[PDB]
RNA sequence: AGGAAUUCCCAGUAAGUGCGGGUCAUAAGCUUGCGUUGAUUAAGUCCCUGCCCUUUACACACCGCCCGUCGC
């Protein structure tokens, strides 16, 4: 759910630095966990997009 | 539910509230690549190993 | 050469079947010892003393349980008759019985408890596996002291009966009852 | 129960039996052990789990003498005042063969090789072979009293018989006769040998 | 195989009206009560005597499987010899309270074994290790039936309450049954606890 | 069908202390009872009182299928309310006995309805028709299963000796049994009586 | 073999044991040295009981205003 919040975040450009920091940190730490589900495959794909976009 | 193993990755601190007891982070020995957050009593670093019995309940819930 | 404890009890033949524990049981080629009398500082710094080999533990252990301190010699001497006992009666290496009534006698989540004035409360919580050992230990002298309290047989013989039942798993042993208990509030106060 | 050679009290007690008993004996693993009383049963232990493992109930008498074959823990022998030798043997609930003896069964040995069994009754000493079951290939006596006790030399081709009438009487197994006698004071009740013929002891009806 | 009964929340603690001491109750006390701010109504010995009664007296006791335990609302723990003969009358019960209380044992007049002696707390320290440590209360909605819960050949322990209000809560039980749907007296749930015991282990 | 109870050889009595009057009480009343040569120890009226508490306190009882009748020594027929209370304490107790030999029966504290009346004598009018009679000793050489005595539907009479010593004999009893083989006090023979009827009758 | 309450204790530490001295104070059924044997658990939080402080050296990096009352 918080990776689909943060991708609006993101989008509307309001405390992009903050959000960027806490992105940034889950998803090192579950890095293992995230790539064996595939139902998170879709929001990988539009957090990719929105975040080298906005940055 | 069979018992479950899990390695030590990470010491976070006393918990205080809750008696002495140390949260710790594992990851299971399988090759699931998972991680949860556990109450450890006695002491404990980083590289032990643990035997669970239930691999689902989470030290902080709601 | 090989190494054997009191000249003629082997380690090779030694194995831990708990891979959890293998890391906090000093019994293989690096810490044999002819005796269990090494008179090193193992209580200096924090798990130092996970590489006090198991025997010499249990030697420590078992002089502070029902005796004045301070006299090894006299505990050194009953692990010996243990141990002869032991092989005596099963016909098997005494380390590996050691070994395995270690590694059931440990309980592997205990109960923190919350406690007021009124009511306490407890949450079923993990268990290190140093402190697997130090309970495993203290329950197997503890029952055995207390099974050669006020009866006519000697400290030697229980404590051989207590390793031989509790290497076996069965209920009749003091430590496995202690365990099934523990994990058993354990589990009720999931 | 079960004593340690250089202890004071027993190791393990045994409650099974409920009246006197009077033959008991280890197995060829050296860990379980076969016991005979006076209440008509065998029962079968296990050492280090303090536990009886197996019991049988076929005799009619006093059960007073026993013997278990060395080579196999399995097989052993039950002998009784009731006439009758059963072998409570192999891994099963019931004798697999039975003897027939004319007079009380004092006592029984099993010959290590080749599977022949000696009983005593009386004065008669009856030899029954495996190979063939319950083949009786000699009934000798040569005492005239009841014959207590039967021992075996350390080499296989002598036997030693002792009874109630002062006299040993020695034996060839090849031959099945008689090749030596002993005289003594009183009664031979025990007959015991040591290594080769080093010792022999001989406990009486006295002191 | 036994069966351990603990008694919680007895109230015996011992007074002293002018140069007598004498065990505290409701009724002989009313009047020290009052004075102090203490409320009337928990000196109630007689839930402890008439509790006594029914152990001692059963013939689970008269084979020799019964131990009885009494945990003061004092903090003081007592322990009941078998073979002791409890007073059946009220008045020289006291006296032996009274005798306990303070010199912390009672000697058997004609033999040498102790029969009342005070022990230290807590009393989950004295029971067999392992056993089952049942309390009663009406407080469960479900009825359990006693033979049900009664172990074979293991020591288990039942605590019954010595208060007529209040709930059981000690620390060591794992579980609270009902075994009835009323509310009955701690004599009775003395009785019933134990009526059912003998039957299950064959005494009758 | 309902359970009938009488206390025979019951020791209730009133004896003149002063000017007060005072339950005969054999601890209370050493000084008089030793005068006139009449045996101590015979007055024993707390037999009566637990074995009221454990009646009345029973299932049975609160559900409306118990009746129980004393008859003391002094040959006093007592009729009881199921809807009584007794009291817990002994000297409360001796309290309303005293009030009932005099004034010949008590009315209820918030109502008009009798709660305890002494009736004309013999018991044996008043029992139901078609109601048989059986007696309960230890002295009898076979023991007796309760469970095996309850009638299906039809009331029932049971005596139970509230005296010291001796032994029940009373004329319109038909059959004599016993139900332990150990001597039992009247409060327990009350509380095995009460407990093997109730699970037959379908009170749990 | 000593209840309820309460006191003390983290490494040659707790506990046991013997052997000396009486030293310008104190010390006699006490006081102090010396040696021998020698352990179990713990190396961390402010949850209770409290204690000591604070809330105005501009590398990189991080962070971005404690509040209220009465007097003059
Ligand atoms: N039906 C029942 N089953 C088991 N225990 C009962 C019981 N009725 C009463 N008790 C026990 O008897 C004691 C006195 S009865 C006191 C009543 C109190 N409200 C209560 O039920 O707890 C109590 O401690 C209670 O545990
Ligand atoms: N085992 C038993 N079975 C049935 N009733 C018994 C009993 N033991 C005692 N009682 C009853 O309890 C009362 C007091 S006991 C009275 C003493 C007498 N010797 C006796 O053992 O019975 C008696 O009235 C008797 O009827
Ligand atoms: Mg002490
Ligand atoms: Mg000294």
């Amino acid at each position: 759910d918080i990776l689909k919040l943060f991708n609006e975040f993101i989008q509307l450009g309001s405390d992009v630095e903050l959000i960027c920091r806490c992105l940034f940190f889950l998803l090192r730490i579950h890095f293992g966990q995230i790539t064996s589900n595939q139902m998170l495959v879709p929001v990988i794909e539009k957090l990719r997009e929105t975040t080298i976009s906005k940055v | 539910q069979p018992i479950k193993l899990a390695r030590v990755t990470k010491v976070l601190g006393r918990t205080g509230s809750q008696g002495q007891c140390t949260q710790v982070r594992v990851e299971f020995m399988d090759d699931t690549s998972r991680s949860i957050i556990r109450n450890v009593k006695g002491p404990v670093r980083e590289g032990d190993v643990l035997t669970l019995l239930e691999s689902e309940r989470e030290a902080r819930r709601l | 050469p090989d190494i054997k404890l009191f000249g003629k009890w082997s380690t090779d033949d030694v194995q831990i079947n708990d891979i959890s524990l293998q890391d906090y049981i000093a019994v293989k080629e690096k810490y044999a010892k002819y005796l269990p009398h090494s008179a090193g500082r193992y209580a200096a710094k924090r798990f130092r003393k996970a590489q006090c080999p198991i025997v010499e533990r249990l030697t420590n252990s078992m002089m502070m349980h029902g005796r004045n301190n301070g006299k090894k010699l006299m505990t050194v001497r009953i692990v010996k008759h243990a141990f002869e006992i032991i092989h005596l009666l099963t016909g098997e290496n005494p380390l590996q019985v050691l070994v395995n009534a270690i590694i059931n006698s440990g309980p592997r989540e205990d109960s923190t408890r919350i406690g007021r004035a009124g009511t306490v409360r407890r949450q079923a919580v993990d268990v290190s596996p140093l402190r697997r050992v130090n309970q495993a230990i203290w329950l197997l002298c503890t029952g055995a002291r207390e099974a050669a309290f006020r009866n006519i047989k000697t400290i030697a013989e229980c404590l051989a009966d207590e390793l031989i039942n509790a290497a076996k798993g069965s209920s009749n042993s003091y430590a496995i009852k202690k365990k099934d208990e523990l994990e058993r509030v354990a589990k009720s106060n999931r | 129960q079960l004593f340690d050679i250089s202890g004071r009290a027993p190791l393990r007690q045994f409650e099974g039996h409920t009246k006197a008993v009077h033959t008991v004996d280890f197995t060829a693993d050296k860990y379980h052990v076969v016991s005979g009383a006076d209440d008509y049963t065998v029962k079968l232990w296990d050492i280090p789990n303090s536990k009886e493992i197996l019991t049988f109930k076929e005799h009619s008498d006093y059960v007073r003498c026993g013997c278990a074959s060395k080579l196999n823990p399995d097989l052993f022998i039950t002998g009784s005042y009731d006439h009758t030798v059963k072998m409570f043997d192999a891994r099963t609930s019931e004798s697999v063969l039975s003897v027939e003896h004319g007079q009380p069964v004092e006592s029984v040995l099993l010959f290590p090789s080749g599977g022949l069994l000696v009983s005593a009754g009386g004065r008669y000493v009856k030899v029954w072979d495996m190979l063939k079951g319950g083949q009786l290939l000699v009934s000798l006596k040569n005492h005239h009293k009841t014959v207590t006790c039967l021992c075996l030399s350390s080499s296989g081709q002598r036997l030693l018989s002792g009874s109630l009438d002062r006299k040993v009487k020695v034996y060839s197994t090849t031959s099945y006769k008689v090749v030596h006698s002993f005289d003594y004071a009183a009664s031979i009740l025990s007959l015991a040998l040591a290594h080769e013929d080093e010792t022999i002891v001989v406990g009486m009806t006295n002191g | 195989r036994r069966l351990i009964v603990v008694l919680e929340g007895a109230s015996l603690e011992t007074v002293k009206v002018g140069k007598t001491y004498e065990l505290l109750n409701c009724d002989k006390h009313k009047s020290i009560l009052l004075k102090n701010g203490r409320d009337p109504g928990e000196a109630r010995p007689d839930i402890t005597h008439q509790s006594l009664l029914m152990l001692m007296d059963s013939p689970l006791n008269r084979a020799g499987l019964l131990q009885v335990y009494i945990h003061t609302q004092k903090n003081v723990l007592i322990e009941v010899n078998p073979q002791t003969r409890i007073p059946r009358t009220f008045d020289r019960f006291c006296g032996l309270m009274v005798q306990l209380l303070h010199k912390l044992s009672v000697r058997a007049a004609d033999g040498p074994q102790k029969l009342l002696k005070v022990i230290k707390n807590p009393v989950s320290d004295h029971f067999p290790v392992g056993c089952m440590k049942v309390g009663t209360s009406f407080s469960i909605p479900v009825v359990s039936d006693v033979r049900e819960l009664v172990p074979s050949s293991d020591p288990i322990v039942f605590v019954v309450g010595a208060f007529a209000h209040g709930k059981v809560s000690v620390e060591y039980t794992e579980k609270m049954v009902s075994i009835s749907n009323y509310p009955l007296s701690a004599a009775l749930t003395c009785a019933k606890l134990t009526t059912a015991f003998e039957e299950v282990w064959g005494v009758i």
